[PDB]
């Protein structure tokens, strides 16, 4: 049976929660427990109505992201192929309830401070059901930090970050992520000086330049377990190809070009056109405090851009690890 | 941006 929003968000917890994101189809929040930050999703499912203008999705199509969400968090304590690049999932609940009266507060504060292209959600009754997913919390995202990097050597390694985790979940589950956009990668202060993943049994380490990356957002994912294979079909999807402003709407196209609309297959290709659409950002809509003001950082230009003219002639992000020059 | 808006 389905439990209580007090389950998820004891009243401390609660009190604790501020806003951090939105979309169409659900509201994330920030909280603490323990003393340590964690990120809560929050997705009506199964009622009749309208939210944010879109029909609710149903527990059967949110179960591919619940289900991929936990096979890429449990990459960090395996052996073979090991990554903590993408983001830690702590639990799943299915909650039911109106809304928190709690949540409403940092609702609206979000929507008086940022603005909200979501309804105020204060017209639930007390029999919606919704699933709640508590993840790390991960940082903040890459587009939020267009302006708040030091300098492209910290694009770089956010470039490794992401091909090296990307490439390990293409070895282990046959992974595309299919919707990484700079909205869909965080940042995070580290300590470490190094990085550390295994691919295949082969242990390497990436200079994390103090920043550790993490993948979110698995709604668009699809990978595979003993031929089972977890996607979301968009094929007859009327909205998602028809993008236009910004070179990411053009990659939802460029992918369904190399798989022939046909979305249950494997096509690595597709994290290689986010990895280039994420390069093409680094070197066009970022800014950093600190500019390539050294021959030795001109270099480290040179090469980022020798990056985003060559990597497209790859077939995976695991290719491109393990045979781009930029990596060496 | 989101994948798609309302
Ligand atoms: C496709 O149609 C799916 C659709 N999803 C939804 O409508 C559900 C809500 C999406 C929320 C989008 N915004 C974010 O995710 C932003 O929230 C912050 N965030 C998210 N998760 C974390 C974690 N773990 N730690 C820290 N911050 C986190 C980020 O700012 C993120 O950009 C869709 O819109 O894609
Ligand atoms: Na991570």
């Amino acid at each position: 049976g389905p439990v209580p929003f007090s389950h998820c968000l004891p009243t401390e917890k609660l009190q604790r929660c501020e806003k951090i994101g939105e979309g169409v189809f659900g509201e994330v929040f920030q909280t603490i427990a323990d003393h340590t930050p964690v990120a809560i999703k929050i997705i009506a499912i199964e009622g009749p109505d309208l939210v944010n203008g879109s029909h609710q999705k149903t527990f059967e199509e949110i179960l591919p992201e619940i289900i991929i969400s936990k096979e890429l968090s449990l990459l960090s304590g395996e052996v073979c192929n090991r990554t903590e690049g993408f983001i830690g999932l702590n639990s799943v609940h299915c909650v039911q309830g109106s809304y928190p009266p709690l949540l409403l507060k940092a609702w609206d504060h979000y929507n008086s401070t940022k603005g909200s292209a979501n309804d105020r959600p204060d017209f639930f009754k007390d029999d919606q059901l919704f699933i709640v997913l508590e993840f790390e919390f991960g940082g903040i995202d890459l587009e939020q930090m267009r302006t708040k990097l030091s300098s492209l050597a910290t694009a770089k390694s956010i470039l490794h970050q992401l091909t090296a985790s990307l490439a390990v979940a293409e070895a282990s589950l046959r992974f595309e992520h299919r919707d990484l956009h700079w909205g869909n990668v965080l940042l995070k202060k580290t300590s470490l000086k190094k990085l550390h993943y295994t691919l295949n049994g082969k242990s390497s380490t990436i200079p994390s330049c103090g920043l550790q990356v993490s993948i979110i957002d698995y709604t668009l994912s699809r990978l595979e377990r003993d031929g089972i294979v977890v996607f979301c079909d968009v094929s007859m999807d009327e909205d998602l190809f028809t993008g236009d402003g910004d070179y990411q709407f053009d990659i939802y196209r460029l992918m369904k070009k190399e798989n022939n609309n046909r979305w249950g297959e494997y096509h690595p290709y597709s994290n290689v056109l986010w990895l280039h659409y994420l390069t093409d950002k680094m070197l066009k809509q970022m800014t950093f405090k600190t500019k390539c003001n050294t021959p030795a950082m001109k270099q480290i230009k040179r090469k980022i851009q020798e990056f985003h003219r060559t990597m497209l002639n790859f077939s995976s992000a695991t290719d491109l690890l393990c045979q781009h020059s930029l990596f060496k | 941006a989101r994948k798609k808006q309302t």
